[PDB]
This record gives structure tokens, C-alpha cells and sequence, in this order.
């Protein structure tokens, strides 16, 4: 057991609202999800991207090749 | 004092206690003790 010294106040779950808190500060919620992760989704959806197309560019090139 | 019987007593605890929000407040070595949740779920017997 680790020794602790705090104090701790808590509400009952029926005295406060339960579902507004979804959709406060939405802005702050948005602007901190994009600007934490932006790198991360980048690092994801490039390469996936990226390789499709460039597959895509491959077969058009050659299906175009060998036509007459 | 004499007119408190046993079904004064279930209707005064019904009123007071069944279902009841309470307050807690401890202090000292209290990490065993239960959470607000625990002793507001044996405020009424699912049972009956």
C-alpha cells in the first residue's frame, strides 16, 4: 500500500448534468485533437496514399503501353 | 414516543433513508473505505 495524503470532494451523480458536457468547449476539443495529432495522421495516411496513387499511375502507363 | 410502532418506523426509514442521497465525510486512512456509489447502491435491497 502506498502512502498518501490528499483530500478529495466529489458530487452526487444526481446532482449535476450528465450529457451537455458532450458538446462544451467544442471548439478547444477540435483545435486540441488537430493540432496534437496532425503530425500523426500524416504519418498514416501518406504512405497508404501515396502508394495507391502511384500503383494507379503504374497501371494506367502500362495499360496504355501495350495498346495499339 | 409510544406511537412510533414497527410500521411507523418502515414508513419514517422509507421517507429518510430508501433510496436516499447521503454525505460522507472521513478522514484518516481511508483508501478500504467505499466510494460514493457503493454506499448510495445499499441505500435500497434489490431484492424486494
Amino acid at each position: 500500500p502506498v502512502k498518501l495524503k490528499a483530500v478529495v470532494y466529489a458530487l452526487s451523480p444526481f446532482q449535476q448534468k450528465i450529457m451537455t458536457g458532450l458538446w462544451k468547449d467544442l471548439p478547444e476539443k477540435i483545435h486540441h485533437k488537430v493540432s496534437e495529432n496532425w503530425i500523426s495522421a500524416t504519418l498514416l495516411v501518406t504512405p497508404v496514399v501515396g502508394t495507391y496513387w502511384y500503383a494507379q499511375y503504374f497501371k494506367e502507363q502500362e495499360k496504355l503501353e501495350h495498346r495499339f | 414516543i409510544d406511537a412510533v410502532d414497527a410500521s411507523t418506523v418502515k414508513r419514517v426509514a422509507n421517507k429518510y433513508i430508501y433510496d436516499k442521497d447521503i454525505a460522507i465525510s472521513a478522514i484518516g486512512p481511508i483508501q478500504d473505505l467505499p466510494d460514493y456509489n457503493k454506499f448510495r447502491r445499499r441505500t435500497y435491497w434489490n431484492r424486494y
